């Protein structure tokens, strides 16, 4: 890295002599070290950063966010001095991109990663990152067009090949997107050892057939990406009990598992009568988890969080639920009602973390047709009764009966977290 | 929002400390 221009090369003593205090943990001092050098030297470009890395260390220690957003703020100053050197240039704005990010100000960080961009446009690393902000807000499209410019320039690169498949896979050009997913984690181009990517290449391959979906689960299983073959959660707590499928007992959620089976005519018939005066709330499944048929959904608890307007709808239900703190309480899980109809296949998948048991009452259980798989085993649900599963494993359904299927699923904590992470796990 | 399955490219949302 080349740091220093002219006029800093003059003062490299002053400038070593702060930042040596900020690699020895007197960020305090460092600070006014640095801060001091600001004013004496205001057009320094080094002493500018300089205080705006102390500014940072300093936001960690405290765990503050105000403090990092005056960071983020002596990061641009840098780059609004004359005669920056070029390395400085980049370094200061790339972090000021990062810690947008980790603030959440994502529409802060793209407008950084633009100027990144149009300040040096060969930079294909500083394209690569581009496109991940955009991926960051949702907004595929634009990720898509920054990956092919990249694709283009550098085409053997692995990130932007992984990338470009993730995203060829969730627009579902399954096929289109396997060879782009394939040659990037091969490539090991930094940032390509991902589990995301040897989730949706596996996910790809099962989908179009391809019987060497096995191999890519089991790679992502040797290098740490997942529990198992079958347990391939990405936001996982490790070890929490993993199996596939659970009784009440040994969930101990035993009051809850009692007051759903014996209330279970009473949410059967508020759903139903939803079904029938009000099915605009039940809302298509949107995950693109279907081969085929007709799935819909209706949420009354998402997140941990209440959906007023839903639980109007089926009031008894709610009034009911709000007792067990357990399900309600999940961040991680939703209590909703689960339709699905004849000629349904919902392809093998997993969900997203291995902090949740799922359980699934039947309500409207046609004799023949539907079946669960989960792991190796295959059951049918029962009117009435709660199957229990860890839907952090490989679970596939179909539904071939004649008539619908209605079940009403509710996600619990699993049972061996402690209080405290409970409280404190990101919401998904 | 991941749900029933890990189709986001996060699934979580970034709020600082
Ligand atoms: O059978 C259903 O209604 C949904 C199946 C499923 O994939 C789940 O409950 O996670
Ligand atoms: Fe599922």
């Amino acid at each position: 890295p080349k740091l220093l221009n002219k006029f800093d090369k003059t003062i490299k003593a002053e400038l070593d002599a702060a930042e040596k205090l900020r690699k020895r943990g007197k960020i305090e001092e460092a600070v006014n070290a640095f801060k001091e050098l600001v004013r004496k030297y205001p057009q320094s470009p080094r002493a500018r950063y300089g205080k705006a890395q102390c500014e940072d260390d300093l936001a960690e220690k405290r765990r503050s966010n105000e403090v990092l957003r005056g960071a983020i703020e002596t990061y641009q100053e840098v780059a609004s001095l004359p005669d920056v050197p070029a390395d400085l240039l980049k370094l200061s704005l790339k972090r000021r991109s990062d810690r947008q990010q980790f603030l959440g100000h994502m529409r802060g960080s793209l407008l950084t990663l633009q100027r990144l961009v149009q300040l040096f446009p060969n930079d294909t690393s500083l394209k690569n990152d581009l496109g991940v902000g955009y991926l960051l807000i949702g907004d595929n499209d634009n990720a898509k067009k920054v990956y092919e410019e990249v694709l283009s320039v550098t085409p053997n690169d692995g990130f932007a090949k992984v990338h470009y498949g993730f995203i060829l896979k969730a627009q579902n050009k399954i096929a289109e997107s396997i060879p782009y997913l394939k040659e990037g984690i091969e490539s090991g181009d930094p940032g390509t050892d991902d589990g995301r990517f040897y989730f949706h290449l596996g996910d790809a391959m099962q989908r179009v057939g391809n019987k060497e979906a096995y191999k890519w689960y089991e790679l992502g299983h040797k290098r740490g990406h997942f529990a198992s073959v079958w347990q391939r959660s990405l936001y996982n707590v490790n070890g929490l009990k993993a199996q596939p499928w659970w009784t009440p007992k040994e969930t101990g959620y035993t009051e809850l598992v009692k007051s759903l089976e014996r209330n279970w005519k009473l949410i059967r018939d508020e759903g139903l009568a939803v079904m029938d005066k009000a099915k605009g709330l039940f809302l298509p499944e949107d995950e693109n988890l279907r081969e085929k048929g007709d799935w819909s959904q209706f949420t009354l608890w998402q997140q941990g969080r209440r959906n007023e307007n839903a639980c109007k709808g089926a009031p008894k239900t709610c009034t009911l639920l709000e007792k067990f703190p357990e399900t309600t309480g999940c961040r991680r899980g939703q209590i909703k009602y689960s339709i699905m109809h004849p000629g349904t296949h919902v392809w093998p998948h997993t969900g997203p973390t291995n902090c949740r048991l799922r359980m699934h009452l039947g309500l409207v259980i046609p004799k023949e047709g539907c079946k669960i798989r989960c792991a190796n085993e295959t059951k049918t649900w029962e009117e009435g009764k709660v199957l229990i599963f860890d839907d952090s494993f490989e679970h596939e359904v179909w539904q071939d009966a004649s008539s619908f299927r209605l079940i009403f699923i509710v996600d619990v904590w699993h049972p061996e977290l402690t209080p405290q992470q409970r409280r404190s796990l990101p919401a998904i | 929002k991941c749900k029933d399955g890990l189709g986001e490219y996060t699934c979580t949302s970034l709020e600082g400390f």
